[PDB]
């Protein structure tokens, strides 16, 4: 829910929101449901942002077909 | 350009006239045709046979009656005053070297642009093995323009009463490619210039076609746009049937 919300948000922001223990612990959680394809983002430890690789406009692909 | 027509009466009499003649030894049978060149649409509405002998081993032997010519004039203007000699057909697909002899013959009798119809009596081809040249200023030159057939109820109906999309065009492009094939294998066993030089321009204008691929897809799901709710409004008329059905299903019962 709250990849969908903002493309590129902070990663200390995560933990406030939802009152998490700390930054450790939401770097896994992020990357685990990126297997499957849920969130579908990558996480910037430099930039220190987590930027979401989803651009839509799959109208010039062929999945819907 | 201009574009060729002739109705399935002169198709079938120049095909008729190897096995009435009896041609044999690969021989080849020259007839004249009948029609108006004047117009962008030429339209053959005659045909007839004249007898032609020539040499195999020399090629510059021809001999062809002229009275024939001024026989067919005398009786087409009593039956039909609307046609006028517009060319001839040869018999087979193949090319010779007597077409730029012959054109000289009726030179004077044509009023117009002498037309060189290609008939193959062997329809060992694809699709219409018949052909349509005109002879222009090259020394001369010949210009193929597409033939058709002739719609009106004077010809086709008489089809119907004797004989009664892109898998034969794939066919078709099959043979396209053999002819090209087979030009460039024995050109280099000649070896060791109008062919090649259209030849590099069909490469630059199917490696091409996919730099818009990105915007071919663009208007093919519009196709399944379109047809999810054609298959929708299918349901419309199966269920509707459906119900139609339950209702003569009461009437029987009830009767």
């Amino acid at each position: 829910i709250i990849s969908l919300t903002y493309k590129k948000i902070s990663l200390r922001d995560i933990c406030l929101k939802l009152n998490l223990d700390s930054e450790q612990t939401v770097e896994y959680m992020v990357s685990r449901a990126i297997r499957d394809g849920v969130i579908e983002a990558k996480i910037n430890h430099e930039d220190g942002f987590i930027e979401t690789t989803e651009l839509l406009n799959i109208y010039d692909s062929e999945d819907p077909q | 350009h201009e574009k060729v027509t002739i109705a399935p009466l002169v198709l079938l009499s120049a095909l008729d006239h190897y096995e009435r003649t009896q041609t044999k030894e690969n021989k080849r049978c020259v007839g004249v045709i009948l029609g108006d060149a004047n117009s962008s649409t030429i339209r053959v509405t005659n045909s007839f046979a004249l007898p032609f002998e020539e040499d195999e081993k020399n090629s510059d032997v021809w001999f062809l009656d002229h009275n024939y010519i001024e026989n067919m004039n005398e009786m087409c203007k009593k039956i039909n005053a609307k046609e006028k000699l517009i060319g001839w057909y040869h018999s087979g697909p193949k090319l010779r070297a007597s077409d730029l002899k012959i054109n000289e013959l009726f030179k004077k009798y044509t009023q117009n642009n002498p037309l060189l119809l290609i008939v193959d009596v062997k329809q060992q081809g694809v699709g219409l093995p018949t052909d349509a040249y005109v002879a222009i200023e090259q020394e001369k030159t010949f210009l193929h323009l597409p033939c058709t057939i002739e719609a009106e109820e004077a010809e086709e109906i008489g089809v119907e009463h004797l004989l009664r999309i892109r898998l034969t065009n794939q066919l078709k492009s099959l043979k396209g490619l053999q002819s090209k094939l087979k030009d460039v294998v024995e050109y280099l066993d000649k070896v060791i210039h109008t062919i090649l030089g259209k030849l590099q321009d069909v490469f630059n204008l199917n490696n091409l076609q996919k730099a818009l691929t990105v915007k071919t897809n663009d208007e093919l799901m519009v196709i399944y746009i379109s047809n999810l709710v054609r298959s929708i409004i299918a349901f419309d008329d199966l269920i509707e049937n459906k119900i139609q059905n339950k209702k003569i299903q009461e009437q029987r019962v009830k009767d």
